């Protein structure tokens, strides 16, 4: 995603991305992205750690999940809004056209 | 160094051209330059301070860049940007200040601080840009070994000097002849006095002369020359040359006779003006020589005759004078003047942070002391330090 | 002419924005402009100098373009460029100087030198660009015949004048009444004296007045007006009006009474201030009129009463005065002031090259003589010559 | 307010960089900014003056954008432009002066004149630029 | 056009023009070679719109 997407079509790191083995390549992308919409996706995605903490109806540790996700959904709405402003330059035409 | 410069014009032309609304295509050329920076930086660590009462703040870099899309700018865009700028501002301030205090006998013209020494590094050169700020402009032209030059309104070329020279005196100090003056900043006032009103002088004329040697050559000077020295036109009780007693000066003013001002360069007369008061131009000089005379009035009404008897006591002391002010001039060396805040900025930062006296500059950056012994080392350090002050004032005033 | 301008801003914005590092994109718009020049020039041939001690120099053009290729700038790129700039610099200098010396009565406005006359040619007009330099800005607006305007600090509007007028005098000069003054640059000091302390004057008040007519209208003037004329507050021995003898002035100062300053324009009062000392604004005027009075103190302590007897001899001379200084103002005509180096640049180039006195300007570009008879021809020549000096100072100081 | 600012640097950097003989590309980035303005303006009408001896003049906008004749401008290009600038100059003058006389104790830090109050409106913000003065 | 018609018989070849996608190719030929007649075409065509 990172490479064949975002970064270049978004014009940012035209240095495509060089990863050896840090701690979460998908993430780090955050610290250096100038477009909030894009930027929230990142922290939320690199988190949403499957909030592994529950003890219901009497002893049922069933690693739960965000109300957010649940049906607050917005995540989606935001996942979209961020997408809604990824439409720009760098390489051949048949590219952006097709992608966007 | 030049590096440093950019960092600012970057931010200024930034905190200036990036506002809610403007059209992108006005900053396209700019935006770029900016990012380019962030890159070169990220992955670097710095440290400033450590001297006197100057805090030691540490810095790291790790930033995202900026969108390129958007016909126009939305408020949100700015705020996410301004937040990044503010870290650089608060940075540079600390960078400037840290290199604005250290002095070095040896290479007082080179970078000092751990902060800057690291910048002159090659890997950072990829950031230079738009050097049009008068000071940096001259910083370059010099580094290449060429002809510099600056502009000053009421330059500060004369170290403070207020004194007198008695050419004829006696214990009672009742029949003196000599000159007294005040050289300070861009002004000179000098008076020649003769208690005897040239009664026994050849042609009843007493000659006077005042020579002032500049520590640096001034070129293209616009100067006001006026007859009379108001500062020495009133009654005074003055200490004797040896400090053992006090004498009385009771002036009465006459027009200076045969006034001749010479602006010399290395002993050669470059400009000479005979009795010309008002505005005159001195195009290149390192010395000013003012010659003027007191001529006993050949014809005197009774009231005048009464002031000048043939014999002592001499109670009214004939005095002639001149006033010369350098309104503007150009100097190849940095100087303090009446408009620029450089000296005040450097002096102020050092005072605020209790910076200890160093090996180059006089205590308190005292101007008179500095210009009196304006050594090459003091000038190189002063220029470095003035250029940094000017870089700082583009963002922080 | 405008042509000329460009040539510089080209070089400045060049020797400035072009350095080891930066991105192409920041100069793309610039680079172009540059090349465009080289082209138009190449093939053409010039000639400068030939007058007085000015060397004659010929110049030819045959230069390569610029690599519009690269991404960033490598050291090598610069040096191959700087080498080309230096020939243009050393050129322009010689061009400016050559046209900064010639004067002309008939058409003292248009170009003179073989060098420039050739530039006004149409085939070169392909070079104009960025005319934000205050002077050229006004050069244009004047061609289109519109409202110009410059900015000055301590302008130089008053030709030097230091004199007196005795309204009541007698051979012994023991009971005089009149005024003495000094008008010079942006300042006026005037004192009114009455040896009799208005003893026989109606209402024991002596009226004084000082009128100064400017050679050009000043608008938006910020002025300091203070009571007293320090310059005329001390004892003096002065030459009589006919030069046959000398009189004695022994002032004692009283506050000027009923002070009224009027700034008139074509005989009409535009601004009037009654006894207001400090900072006042005169928005548009060609004349200043200062009226003030000496009023004999109605109540006097013994020490005061002793200075002013009912009968002569009058030994203490009652004096009242005013000091007026124009700190800043705008003028539609170029003038010398306390900050700009134009007059000094023009005067200096002419002096250095031993340029012979011409038909327009007074010997030595003497300011007092120039402003005293500021004819249309002198002003057009002065403006041309000042504008060129300003173009030159963008590169050579 | 900031709005106001632009209006000028627009004109200055205009009456300055737009002359008989400069290559188009030296104003490409500029030209744009300019037009952008004309657009936002046209249609809306203004009132200046209405105090002391200050005249009440009515300004209205109806202008055509700017061409782009390639390779350095031809004289003709300028004159058709200068004619449009002069209406804005004579305008701003009247705008400045009108807001340069009104004072207010309560909120004497904000726009007073009917002329400027209308500018702080959002639909105009689209102009602001080069805040270096 | 740029690489087979104008440069190639106008002694302007030298570099048979190397382009690698995106930015504008007419455009850039404008600010490169000099000639007035040729030069007007470029601006009029390039910046010509509706």
């Amino acid at each position: 995603i990172v490479n064949t997407i975002i970064y270049p079509a978004f014009g940012m790191q035209r240095m495509h991305y060089r990863n050896g083995d840090p701690q979460t390549p998908f993430q780090i992308a955050e610290q250096q992205i100038q477009n909030f919409q894009v930027a929230n996706w990142l922290h939320f995605v690199n988190n949403n750690q499957f909030r592994q903490v529950v003890i219901d109806g009497v002893l049922n540790q069933v690693l739960n999940d965000n109300i957010r996700d649940g049906h607050v959904i917005n995540q989606l709405m935001e996942a979209l809004m961020q997408l809604s402003r990824q439409q720009f330059p760098t390489m051949p035409v048949d590219y952006k056209r097709s992608i966007q | 160094m030049d590096v440093l410069y950019s960092l600012s014009k970057t931010l200024k032309d930034a905190r200036d051209k990036i506002v809610e609304g403007t059209l992108y295509s006005n900053v396209s050329d700019l935006i770029q330059q900016f990012n380019q920076m962030i890159i070169t930086m990220n992955g670097n660590e710095f440290q400033t301070g450590g001297i006197g009462n100057l805090p030691i703040r540490n810095w790291n870099f790790d930033f995202g860049l900026l969108g390129t899309t958007l016909l126009n700018l939305d408020a949100n865009y700015v705020e996410t940007a301004r937040n990044t700028i503010d870290y650089f501002v608060d940075f540079v301030d600390n960078v400037c200040m840290d290199e604005m205090v250290r002095e070095s006998q040896r290479n007082g013209i080179a970078p000092q601080s751990d902060s800057l020494i690291k910048l002159s590094g090659i890997k950072f050169k990829r950031i230079n840009f738009d050097n049009s700020s008068e000071y940096i402009e001259n910083w370059n032209l010099q580094n290449r070994r060429q002809r510099t030059g600056f502009t000053f309104h009421k330059p500060n070329i004369f170290p403070y000097s207020a004194s007198f020279t008695l050419n004829r005196s006696q214990p009672a100090h009742d029949n003196l002849m000599g000159t007294m003056w005040l050289n300070a900043g861009s002004e000179i006032q000098v008076a020649g006095f003769d208690y005897s009103c040239a009664i026994n002088a050849p042609a009843n004329t007493q000659q006077f002369e005042h020579i002032v040697q500049l520590r640096r050559v001034l070129t293209t000077a616009t100067i006001t020359l006026l007859p009379d020295a108001e500062r020495f036109s009133f009654p005074r009780v003055i200490t004797s040359a040896d400090g053992a007693t006090t004498w009385y000066f009771n002036p009465v003013i006459l027009r200076p006779n045969n006034v001749e001002i010479e602006f010399l360069l290395n002993g050669q007369i470059i400009n000479t003006y005979q009795a010309r008061f008002g505005t005159i131009i001195a195009r290149n000089f390192d010395t000013i020589r003012l010659s003027f005379q007191l001529m006993r009035p050949p014809n005197m009404t009774p009231a005048v005759a009464a002031l000048f008897p043939n014999a002592q006591p001499f109670e009214h002391h004939a005095t002639v004078g001149l006033t010369l002010r350098i309104e503007s001039a150009v100097c190849e060396s940095v100087l303090a003047d009446a408009s620029e805040t450089m000296l005040a900025n450097v002096t102020s930062v050092r005072q605020e942070y209790a910076i200890p006296v160093g090996p180059v500059f006089p205590p308190g950056m005292n101007w008179t002391d500095l210009i009196t012994n304006y050594s090459p080392s003091r000038e190189d350090n002063l220029q470095r330090v003035f250029t940094v002050a000017s870089i700082r004032s583009m963002l922080v005033k």
